């Protein structure tokens, strides 16, 4: 995905302030609550039966941190997202059978979490830039499905 | 389809935002236009520049419509019939655009009300916006 | 959201298919499994080979559920509550799969009833299947 | 998109029997009726206010024939769908602003029309093959959006 210099700065400025221990787990947790069919893929994660169980789930937090780091990899490789996520695209398709629509959902949930954390700092301009990023990541993870 | 808990979450959250709803409608539109530029093609008659009076005024109307919906969660088709006529028959808005605006409404609420925007409330509001979207994109004369 | 005309189209079409519904349920499943192989991962316990007794029997159940829905178009959440519990709480079926099955149900009906499958009926049936899908994928305890 | 020799034969066998004057107009007509927001893109086509008006619309029939021929181009170029549809992808994105989801919808409507026309001949096996084709065409037309 192509971001202008301005868009890149808006993204990077916010991303450096992100709590890397919490944001990913909160994004994954919200995905599992707002779009509860996504829980199907996480049988080995234990209790997901209530919002509180999801948000206190240690494995969700730990896996969320890995997902967030993977987003960080995308931010460092915006001009080669397909190459960065090809192995992960293979995993989600062939082994996990995750429908590609869900990648868009997680991207938008992450945006909601960023908004939640940063408040007024998460301006419409900052959001617009992040939407290009998450759409790029979702497209890259869906590439090996086609 | 909306749970009893959903309805409680929607009503409580909407009451907490109170008179700020109108402003949030404007912000959500601004977010939608900036994040998803194709949505702007529905508003060629609008000045969409920063600080637009048209966007602010329209945001108030959108917010008021959602307020009406909150009061009629058990009969959205009846309560929003005129808006269905507008969005489905006259404007013929692609359902995708409703998903985009709904997302920006969630973002706007998260930006302003972090205490209120719990995962459970987040879930209920998404279902709320989806329910409204289905009504406005349906032809049920 | 379903129009009065939609309800008439659904009832009339479903009555015309009559006792063939069970067979069509089986065919629609077969079409879904063949066209969209990922859907098969919900049925690992099923023999999915040609002429499967399990698929035929399950097709009858799906058809019967749709027949129940036709009788309760004004209260699908009430009438299909147990099936929502199954598909939303226990099976946790991705909504995408409902779109795939609904499409194959339309294909099956078109294959068997060309006189009945008018553009207007096609439109009403798609809305019917979508309405049922929303109920079964919703958590509304 | 990769089709096996068997899948290619199933597709070609049916396609040779298609009424090229009617099927495309019926597919487009059904798209405009089943997914009525798609009518927004067709202001110059005249009356679309009733199912009967849509199905008797001369321009819908004529444009449908062009759409069907474009599908025929895809069938002749299955290994280079992106190249075949790149110019059309540009048109639908930059000029027309058609949301990519609608390409999937038209593909599935065409499948419904084929089923309608061929009945029992449109077997589950034939359908499965055609689903690969229409998904390929939809993906190719969406390529310049990303
Ligand atoms: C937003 C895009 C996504 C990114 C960047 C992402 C990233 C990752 C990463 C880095 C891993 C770990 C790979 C490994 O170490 O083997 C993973 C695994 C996994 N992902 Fe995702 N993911 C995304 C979307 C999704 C979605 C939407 C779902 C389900 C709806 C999902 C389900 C899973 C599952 C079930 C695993 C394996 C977990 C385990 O059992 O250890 N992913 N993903
Ligand atoms: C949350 C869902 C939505 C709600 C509650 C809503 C509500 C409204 C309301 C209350 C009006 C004013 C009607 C009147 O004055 O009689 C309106 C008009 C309008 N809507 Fe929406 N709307 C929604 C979604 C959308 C979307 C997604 C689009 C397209 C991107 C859209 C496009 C328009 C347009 C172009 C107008 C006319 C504006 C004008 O000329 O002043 N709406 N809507
Ligand atoms: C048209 C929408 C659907 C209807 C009306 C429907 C209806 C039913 C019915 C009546 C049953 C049997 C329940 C019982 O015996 O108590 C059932 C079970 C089941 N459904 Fe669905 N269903 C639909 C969609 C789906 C989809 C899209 C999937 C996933 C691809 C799915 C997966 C299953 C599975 C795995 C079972 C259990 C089968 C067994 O163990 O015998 N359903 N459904
Ligand atoms: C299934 C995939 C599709 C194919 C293969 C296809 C093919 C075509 C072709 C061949 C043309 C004529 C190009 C020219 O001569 O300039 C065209 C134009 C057009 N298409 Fe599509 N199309 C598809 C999907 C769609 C969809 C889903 C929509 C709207 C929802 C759409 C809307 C239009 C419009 C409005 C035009 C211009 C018509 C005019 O004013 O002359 N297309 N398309």
């Amino acid at each position: 995905v192509h971001l202008t210099a301005e868009e890149k700065s808006l993204v990077s400025g916010l991303w450096g302030k992100v709590n890397v221990d919490e944001v990913g787990g909160e994004a994954l947790g919200r995905l599992l609550i707002v779009y509860p069919w996504t829980q199907r893929f996480f049988d080995s994660f234990g209790d997901l039966s209530t919002p509180d169980a999801v948000m206190s789930n240690a494995k969700v937090k730990a896996h969320g941190k890995k997902v967030l780091n993977s987003f960080s990899d995308g931010l460092k490789n915006l001009d080669n997202l397909k190459g960065t996520f090809a192995k992960l695209s293979e995993l989600h398709c062939d082994k996990l059978h995750v429908d590609p629509e869900n990648f868009k959902l997680l991207g938008n949930v992450l945006v909601c979490v960023l908004a939640h954390h940063f408040g007024k700092e998460f301006t419409p301009q900052v959001q617009a830039a992040y939407q290009k990023v998450v759409a790029g990541v979702a497209n890259a993870l869906a590439h090996k499905y086609h | 389809v909306l749970s009893p808990a959903d309805k409680t979450n929607i009503k409580s959250t909407w009451d907490k935002i109170g008179g700020h709803a109108g402003d949030y409608g404007g912000e959500a539109l601004d977010r939608t236009f900036q994040s998803f530029p194709t949505t702007k093609t529905y508003f060629p008659h609008f000045d969409l520049s920063p600080g637009s009076a048209q966007v602010k005024a329209h945001g108030k109307k959108v917010a008021d419509a959602l307020t009406t919906a909150v009061a009629h969660l058990d009969d959205l088709p009846g309560a929003l019939s005129a808006l269905s006529d507008l969005h489905a028959y006259k404007l013929r808005v692609d359902p995708v655009n409703f998903k985009l605006l709904s997302h920006c409404l969630l973002v706007t609420l998260a930006c302003h009300h972090p205490t209120e925007f719990t995962p459970a409330v987040h879930a209920s509001l998404d279902k709320f916006f989806a329910a409204v979207s289905t009504v406005l994109t349906s032809k049920y004369r």
